[PDB]
């Protein structure tokens, strides 16, 4: 039932920037929260699980941290394959609810 | 579901016949009478244990009664 | 009227100030009042409509085991695992079974073995809860006077009639006075909280029969159950009590199920009451209600009436009524309208000096046609006395002989006071006047002893009470200390609970 | 990788029925869990259903409880979603998202592309 | 050769009949034999390849709680129910929480509250089992004689060579004699059942490190677990040990999870051994093996050889070897072919009377080229003695001074016999000859006392043993009964277990 | 209002002069006051915002050993040297290893061996400090009166409202009185220094969970650490506790690392509290605060109001509240504006003599529309008593039966006074009036005994306290000296600390 | 490491619950029960040391309890 | 996860060094000495207790060391 609000969904950066989008929680979610890299016409893949760590396959430029009240996704260098839809998603409180969706636009 | 709590422990003190008051008078006695009639040989051992305890001619009979009552329903 | 064939009618009186005699109203026992110059009404608790009930742990008793499996391991491969171990719709048990070359193992020893079985319950029982605040008592009043015996248990129609009128006692409204319009209005403030010790009395429903079990007995049942806040396919919280695992070897043991526990929980209900279900509300017939009657507005109806001056032929052969009262029914063969019956008793009809009390106070005729039946109730003295009805010539006479004596009446009133004390206890002293030394101090000492008794013994049967009474009887004759009368107090306090039915 | 395919979606009249078939490949299907999530256009991403690996434990959301019957096929490697008596508030893309069980804990792992399910007049 | 730098080499001898000296072979301690007229071989247990292991209860330590919920009821609606209570993938707990108007209830009291949480374990540990019958010991032999010091630990190639040869001891074949072709064949029948008390030693695997835990310690772990006969998404049998339910009110309590129990089970392993994993087989390095050496086919190789008649220049500076033995390495500067080195000891070189025993019995040269290195091993007497090698002119001499005395040697042999007794116990008396009063009767009384000790104390640490030794020391000085030497027997029997490392 | 469902509500009274009743405010326990002619406000400590924290020694628990090396020497070349010995980013240990010809040395003996290993810590814990001067308490007041039960825990909006108002207690301002504008102003001077014995309570942060550890337990941890005044790549002050050096020979020993010590420091926290983090400030929920309430400006709001003269229909079924109080909620079906509810208790409704105290002092209606809900709180006497609301005709009545007796109330107040004494100790006597012999002298003797107790025993668990209580119990029955009641004083002083949860 | 001190030495006694207060009552008792249940000969050995150590029968049982307390945790 | 059994109960006695031997000699001694260093009034408590327990002169010191070894481990 809880909501996952975040940073304003429109950002336009260049290739190879250091973007940090924050995800603001409603209650104490406590480091069980995920992010997704979604492109239109494409199934999303998992990016950060358990608010800190990463699975295999994805590059280590994606770095997620924070808990309690606010969470964050940090990418070191924006590759041109990263201009996608990002949204955070909790898994502490059921039902599992996603964020809002943040578009990463070309500058 | 081997044992069940008897509701007769907590019967409802009121002016109405309860659910088994036609049978509650001679249930706990009919079980003792049937069990004594089954193996009557236990009465000798119950008197023998009673004769070894108490030793007042009026406490031996009461330990006989208690031993004879805790034997059919094993308490 | 309405207190005539109950065999438990109590008479109350004694209002020379205050006019607030207080009564307790059991279900089987109606209560007749008696006043100085007010009509004797007959009050009787009829039902108790426990309404709007919740649900608590609904047990099961008809268990059907199906779709079973088994799995094992050699004596060093650890225990077994099964897919039907990982849902709580299935019951499982691990057990060490001796295995060897004949069972295809590699060593000889305690090989483990798991078996599973789907728990399907068919006929379950449901234990509803009873809030103390949605009780709905139903007291029916009935005055004495202008009504024949065809209107004694006749309940069909009492909004148009006045001689009987019913009242409801909810805990949101114990301020309910009935309008006997013409007789006045019987003020009546009951006390529906202290009923049959509610909020400990669950409402057990099984096989479309209903009970009032204690909360203790209902929580101490070893059977499969689920919380009542539920719908279809429940999750049985403890299935180990209705399945039995006999251990047969060769990597599958047998899962037998105990059968329908219907009769076991029937014979375990050795002290619960029975109730019916009226749909959403469970109407029961038991318990009591310490009410209090304010007779500030009970006036005699026909006290400004003349005396009837005609035949008064008998009808329906007057008969004794198990406490000594005599219910004479007469019909008035005249047309004197709303008039008044000149009835009395007489030890001799040379003087006609009234001796016995007339229970039907100011007995009137309310009709005006040719024949008008009316039912009295008289209480003769011990001995022979005539029943005189009519003013002069064409009076009638039925000679009576009330059996017994005043000593027998005092002994019977003592034994029924002891029976009422044995049923109620605390609320037995709430049967009379204002009290200074018999209805307040007595309630205090009886309340103290009833608490320190029903917490001391509190859980004994009919038969174990006899055993402990014999034990304290033998203790009450062989002791040289001061606790002879204390053991004899616990003799009397138990055996009087046993002497009643 | 994880070929999570979806089928069964199309146009639906309101109050009608729909069976969404999701066929999985690229892993061991029996020892994982499987969800169902939706993307309502104009709004965020939601979650509608969940099945356990046993094939009997079925969870849903509050909006679709008593409306969705969701099962799975272990043998023929299929996931079924027998949606019945829909409403025009359920127009979304029902993705067939795989759960992260014992590997990526507390997370929707790799998703499916999702079929287009639209219900209107 | 191969028993030269181990600091735990034991010497055995005494075969004047039978030729079946029996030894126990620990991993850290190599064993050198000595015979009448047979070559001294050096036996050394290298590995122990526990192969083809099963699985037992695989615990968990990294628990990740997610997807939690809660449900409650008012203080009379019974307990709560949840859909996540009816799968065993979720952990649940019911708890009474105080509720009232502020929580939207109808009364004030102990309202129930159920919460659930999905148990997801990430990094689990796996405890494999070890059958006693698929142990695979590996004993490497090494004779003394025609080999330099470059072939002491050199294991690469021993099928072509003869001076060292390895044997496997499986329980399906403890009949394995090595073919030292030319030296004969060392008969060797071990006893691989009575190893490190197997079938009580699980093989705990976690984080790709491995252990040998006792079966008792492995079953007494309070952690979530499932039976090892399993695959993906296991069913954790006891999840209550890794979740903690703090009870916060307002119809949802907090489900915190205890973190990674890695370090706790690491520091709980205060006495287990360590092992490695070679894929399917777990190769460890510990334990012992009571073997028995039949020297019925050990013949000297070059006993029909002449004496070397050339230079014998030294090389590699001869040095003492921690027990008093001296490992002289010489090179023979001639071309005499398969000949024999004329080595001895001498307290003076005017007479050359050999006094110390030569450990490298019949030391030969097997080469025929110009330079041929060979390594001896001599045991000088206590004092000063010269090392003489060579027959006549161009003999060599390195004067030696072996430090110590015979009393010091006897004391060191006593303390290492006590150390071997403290490590093995029962199998300490299996180190010598046939026995009539020292290897059979002594094993009997030590077996009785070891059973009645290791069942009596049996479970004490290094430090609690010191405490109980101080306690029986104080009991062993203040008593006037016959149990002074009995408490002092339990003093010595404990403190000798403490004096060792 | 706001003190209705807490199950720990204490009632205070007794201001006939001074009007400065002093209270202690725990987190779980709300406090209701009672005055002569002032409104009963309900005070409740909600949070404790520890703000602006520093850092102390931040330990490590996840150690990752990588990039290791080794170096050795022959048994006379001294010890080894390594380049990775000369930075404190690497851990090192020198160890004597037996070497010989097989390891290429020149003698046989204790050759030295140094190994190194880079210490990389991954997940570290951080122990912040708590100054006593930047505590920020938050007390929320709530008056009794014109507010329904929907505004009991409703905290959203209290600057516009007046019936509840919150205050902050910083140590820079314990002079904070809340403006209940119309009710007056509750003067309130707390004492935030003597909270939960601060400046000994570090704020341990690990894995984004938070605690309040004692300073003693935090400094006595054997783990790697660095001082908190730090940034990236810290210098771990003591790495020897998380690496373990198993000594394998042949000039390289193995450096194993103990794993994640997460669960060990989790189960070592057997008595710490839990807290949350609100970003920069650590909001916790525990402790107490000895405040003192000056009721010099608490006036009744509607004391110049008339009496309500209309329906007063019940709503929301009045219920008991775990201490005997009864929270009646009524709605007023009229339009009498800012008027006043005529509520009382009655043992009988013939006289209507008020007997029980009304907790909601001067209960008013502040609305003027058709329906206006309001919530009372009444305290009936022990027994049966009616709840009377309304002036005349269309009064309402809900009969009550408050269970228990005055002896039971005195015993429960005694056991909760003993529980409050067992939790606080020194500050337990700060719960009442000015004190001459019960709030000052008693605080003196209890302060002396609490200091000479908590310095005497001071460090015992829940279970060792039971053991020492059994020990002083056995000492308290077998002694013929005067120290029977002294050992029994240490019996009671311990077992009352054990009887509480 | 190995010798982490328990915080239950210095338990923050207050109105709310501590960190591990649910599993604190049966924390030591489970360990003593397991260590006696899996080493039953130490019951006999500690009974012998208690009976040889104590003067009265009321001190031998204290010695027996204290040794069978010491030896599970090894102090 | 709270009362992990110590493997030092059943030590695998052999020639090779075990898992934790160097940090086993001061595993228990640190838990005793640190708790005595941080609760020194309990020395006075145990002394005044052992003076009331011990019969002989060399009995009360056994009582004192037994109490000072139980209470740092609470077991």
């Amino acid at each position: 039932d809880i909501v996952m609000t975040q940073t304003p969904s429109s950002l336009a950066a260049s290739v190879g920037d250091s973007v940090t989008i924050t995800c603001r929680a409603s209650e104490s979610v406590s480091t069980v929260l995920n992010w997704y890299q979604h492109k239109p016409g494409k199934a999303p893949k998992l990016l950060i699980y358990a608010a800190s760590t990463l699975p295999s396959g994805v590059p280590s430029r994606f770095s997620g941290s924070g808990s309690g009240t606010d969470f964050t996704l940090s990418i070191s260098s924006l590759q041109p394959e990263d201009f996608a839809i990002y949204y955070c998603q909790q898994s502490y409180f059921s039902p599992r609810t996603f964020g809002g969706g943040t578009k990463v636009e070309i500058k | 579901a081997v044992t069940l709590p008897s509701h007769s422990t907590r019967k409802l003190q009121t002016r109405s016949q309860t659910w088994l008051e036609s049978r509650e008078y001679t249930k706990h006695l009919i079980r003792v009478e049937n069990w004594i009639f089954r193996n009557p040989g236990f009465a000798l051992a119950a008197a023998a244990i009673a004769w070894l305890l108490g030793s007042s001619t009026s406490q031996k009979v009461i330990y006989l009664v208690m031993i004879l009552l805790i034997a059919p329903a094993y308490s | 009227i309405r207190c005539i064939g109950v065999s438990n009618r109590d008479f109350v009186e004694g209002m020379s100030g205050g006019t607030w005699v207080d009564v307790v109203l059991e279900h089987g026992g109606c209560v007749t009042v008696m006043a100085q110059d007010k009509p004797t009404v007959d009050i009787e608790l009829v039902t108790t409509t426990v309404s709007n009930m919740a649900e608590v742990r609904s047990y099961c008793y008809e268990a059907s085991i199906s779709d079973m499996a088994s799995d094992s391991r050699c004596p060093t491969q650890g225990e077994a695992y099964l897919d039907k171990q990982s849902d709580t719709q299935y019951v499982c048990k691990r057990t060490l079974v001796d295995r060897g070359w004949g069972n295809g193992c590699g060593l000889f020893g305690k090989g483990s073995l798991v078996t599973c079985a789907k728990f399907a319950c068919s006929k379950k029982m449901t234990g509803k809860s009873i809030q103390p605040e949605n009780l709905e008592y139903r007291i029916m009043l009935s005055v004495h006077g202008s009504q024949h015996s065809g209107m004694i248990v006749n309940d069909t129609g009492h909004e148009t009639d006045e001689n009987r009128a019913k009242v409801e006692i909810t805990p949101n409204s114990p301020r309910a006075e009935a309008t006997l319009g013409g007789f006045g209005s019987l003020g009546l403030d009951c006390e529906p909280r202290t009923g049959l010790d509610f909020s400990d009395l669950y409402y057990l429903t099984m096989n479309n029969k209903h009970w009032l079990v204690h909360k203790e007995w209902f929580h101490d049942i070893p059977l499969p159950w689920h919380a009542g806040a539920d719908t279809g396919t429940p999750h049985w919280n403890n299935k180990e009590a209705l399945v039995e695992f006999k251990d047969a070897h060769a990597k599958r043991q047998t899962v037998v199920v105990l059968g329908s526990q219907e009769g076991a929980v029937h014979t375990a209900l050795a002290g619960a009451l029975e109730a019916e279900m009226d749909g959403a509300k469970g109407r029961l017939s038991s318990g009591h209600l310490k009410c209090r009657l304010k007779m500030d507005k009970l006036r005699l109806k026909g006290v400004s009436y003349s005396l009837c001056t005609a035949a008064f032929t008998f009808t329906k052969i007057p008969a004794e009524t198990l406490h000594g009262t005599v219910t004479v029914e007469v019909q008035y063969a005249g047309t004197d309208g709303p008039c008044k019956v000149p009835a009395q008793m007489a030890v001799d009809m040379q003087t006609l000096t009234p001796v016995g009390r007339l229970i039907t106070a100011n007995p009137v005729i309310t009709e005006s046609t040719e024949n008008s039946k009316m039912m009295l109730e008289l209480d003769p003295p011990f001995g022979d006395s005539y029943i005189v009805i009519g003013v002069g010539e064409k009076k009638i006479t039925h000679h009576w002989h009330r059996s017994g004596s005043t000593i027998g009446k005092a002994f019977e009133a003592t034994v029924r006071g002891a029976k009422r004390m044995a049923v109620l206890g605390d609320t037995a002293w709430d049967f009379g006047s204002v009290g200074g030394a018999l209805n307040s101090l007595g309630k205090g000492i009886h309340q103290i002893f009833g608490a320190a008794f029903k917490s001391l013994f509190g859980g004994m049967s009919w038969f174990s009470q006899i055993l402990i009474g014999t034990l304290l009887m033998w203790l009450g004759l062989n002791t040289k200390n001061g606790s002879i009368s204390l053991m004899c107090l616990a003799l009397g306090g138990v055996l009087i609970f046993l002497s009643t039915a | 990788e994880v070929q999570l395919l979806e089928s069964g979606g199309g146009v639906v009249q309101p109050g009608g029925s729909l069976r969404l078939s999701c066929t999985a490949s690229g892993f061991t299907f029996r020892n994982f869990g499987i969800h169902w999530v939706r993307q309502a256009p104009g709004k965020r991403l939601e979650w509608v259903a969940f099945i356990r690996y046993d094939g009997r434990n079925k969870y849903y959301a509050d909006s679709v409880k008593g409306r969705f019957i969701s099962s799975r096929d272990n043998s023929k490697n299929m996931v079924y979603l027998d949606m019945k008596s829909l409403r025009p508030e359920d127009t979304a893309i029902y993705h067939c998202a795989a759960d992260g069980e014992e590997t990526s804990p507390g997370s929707f792992d790799y998703w499916g592309q999702g079929t287009l399910v639209t219900v209107s007049s």
